[PDB]
């Protein structure tokens, strides 16, 4: 399963 | 054996041709099992292997939601990185990210990964400690300070030690008849004369899974590494892989050459010679 | 900015035997950036329904894709793969070599 959407670069 | 799960993200800008495309694919070992493509008519995480089809709607909706959010975040990230490199608005650029976990045969975490590239060059990577960063340049130092301020390493570490390991174990069990089955290569040696003085011996490996394999030529028991031509392992289309190694030998010395095959589907390593 | 030109291998899924159904493969790898155009040629003419794999990339960030279609080899017919990419002045054509 995917990882939680993270912070923009 | 040991196993891995990896997600591969590609976000590609295309100025004048719409918003940046975001593609995600998930693998277990060398088996792809999900994909997401923001260019699709109805973008959603979709199955790409049969053993994932049984997951419920809550699964697919979480994976789809995260990917649609990722579509937007990676669009913002391409704008940000263009600024970090003082780049024009007219150029096309790419962020790539691969992350996931390796587990041992007992299912315990061996290590986690989270690495990013921009236009094909290392940008920033989570260190093996799952708590510090390696920035490739002063532009990536900006992302690092942004990610330290949001304690991003802790969120990735929690994922890499938690969900990643847990779901990988679940997939391996649900797909055990393929993911935990190693198919040995079918092997054979071919002989193709080049001249009156030399011929090519080519050692074939076909139909094997996973892709990891060792093919080597020996002359009088000594490895011929610098004289062996190895093609890149290639997919057959049915989950299995193909590979060959070639060596050019003097006519009449064929029997001094042996091909050696190592693969985990093989009860024991193979030694092959040309059988004329 | 650095670009990488694609590697190309053309081959059948199973060992080729005339009159028997099989799959023709064109594997393109090692290239960057990701836009590529790949066509399968039967005696020079583009074959229509050619599927391909989902875009992925290797550990060195270079991309790879498998383009494939069902076919039935014959002794007469000649197959090939034609690849264009930003790194190539002109489309590259690689013929299916049967003995390989
Ligand atoms: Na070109």
């Amino acid at each position: 399963t995917v990882r939680a959407s993270g912070h923009s670069y | 054996g040991s196993h891995s799960m990896r997600y591969f993200y590609t976000a590609m800008s295309r100025p004048g041709r719409g918003e940046p495309r975001f593609i995600a694919v998930g693998y277990v070992d060398d088996t792809q099992f999900v994909r997401f493509d923001s260019d699709a008519a109805s973008p959603r995480m979709a199955p790409r292997a049969p053993w994932i089809e049984q997951e419920g709607p809550e699964y697919w909706d979480r994976n789809t939601q995260i990917s649609k959010t990722n579509t937007q975040t990676y669009r913002e990230s391409l704008r940000n990185l263009r600024g970090y490199y003082n780049q024009s608005e007219a150029g096309s650029h790419i962020i790539q990210r691969m992350y996931g976990c390796d587990v041992g045969p007992d299912g315990r975490l061996l290590r986690g990964y989270d690495q990013s590239a921009y236009d094909g060059k290392d940008y920033i990577a989570l260190n093996e400690d799952l708590s510090s960063w390696t920035a490739a340049d002063t532009a990536a130092q900006i992302t690092q300070r942004k990610w330290e301020a949001a304690r991003e390493a802790e969120q990735l570490r929690a994922y890499l030690e938690g969900l990643c390991v847990e779901w990988l174990r679940r997939y391996l069990e649900n797909g055990k008849e393929t993911l935990q089955r190693a198919d040995p290569p079918k092997t054979h040696v071919t002989h193709h004369p080049i001249s009156d003085h030399e011929a090519t011996l080519r050692c074939w490996a076909l139909g094997f899974y996973p892709a990891e394999i060792t093919l080597t030529w020996q002359r009088d028991g000594e490895d011929q590494t610098q004289d062996t031509e190895l093609v890149e392992t290639r997919p057959a289309g049915d989950r299995t892989f193909q590979k060959w190694a070639a060596v050019v030998v003097p006519s009449g010395e064929e029997q001094r050459y042996t091909c050696h095959v190592q693969h985990e589907g093989l009860p024991k390593p193979l030694t092959l010679r040309w059988e004329p | 900015m650095i670009q990488r030109t694609p590697k190309i291998q053309v081959y059948s899924r199973h060992p080729a035997e005339n009159g028997k159904s099989n799959f023709l493969n064109c594997y393109v790898s090692g290239f960057h950036p990701s836009d590529i155009e790949v066509d399968l040629l039967k005696n020079g003419e583009r074959i229509e329904k050619v599927e391909h794999s989902d875009l992925s990339f290797s550990k060195d960030w270079s991309f790879y894709l498998l383009y494939y279609t069902e076919f039935t080899p014959t002794e007469k017919d000649e197959y090939a793969c034609r690849v264009n990419h930003v790194t190539l002045s002109q489309p590259k054509i690689v013929k299916w070599d049967r003995d390989m």
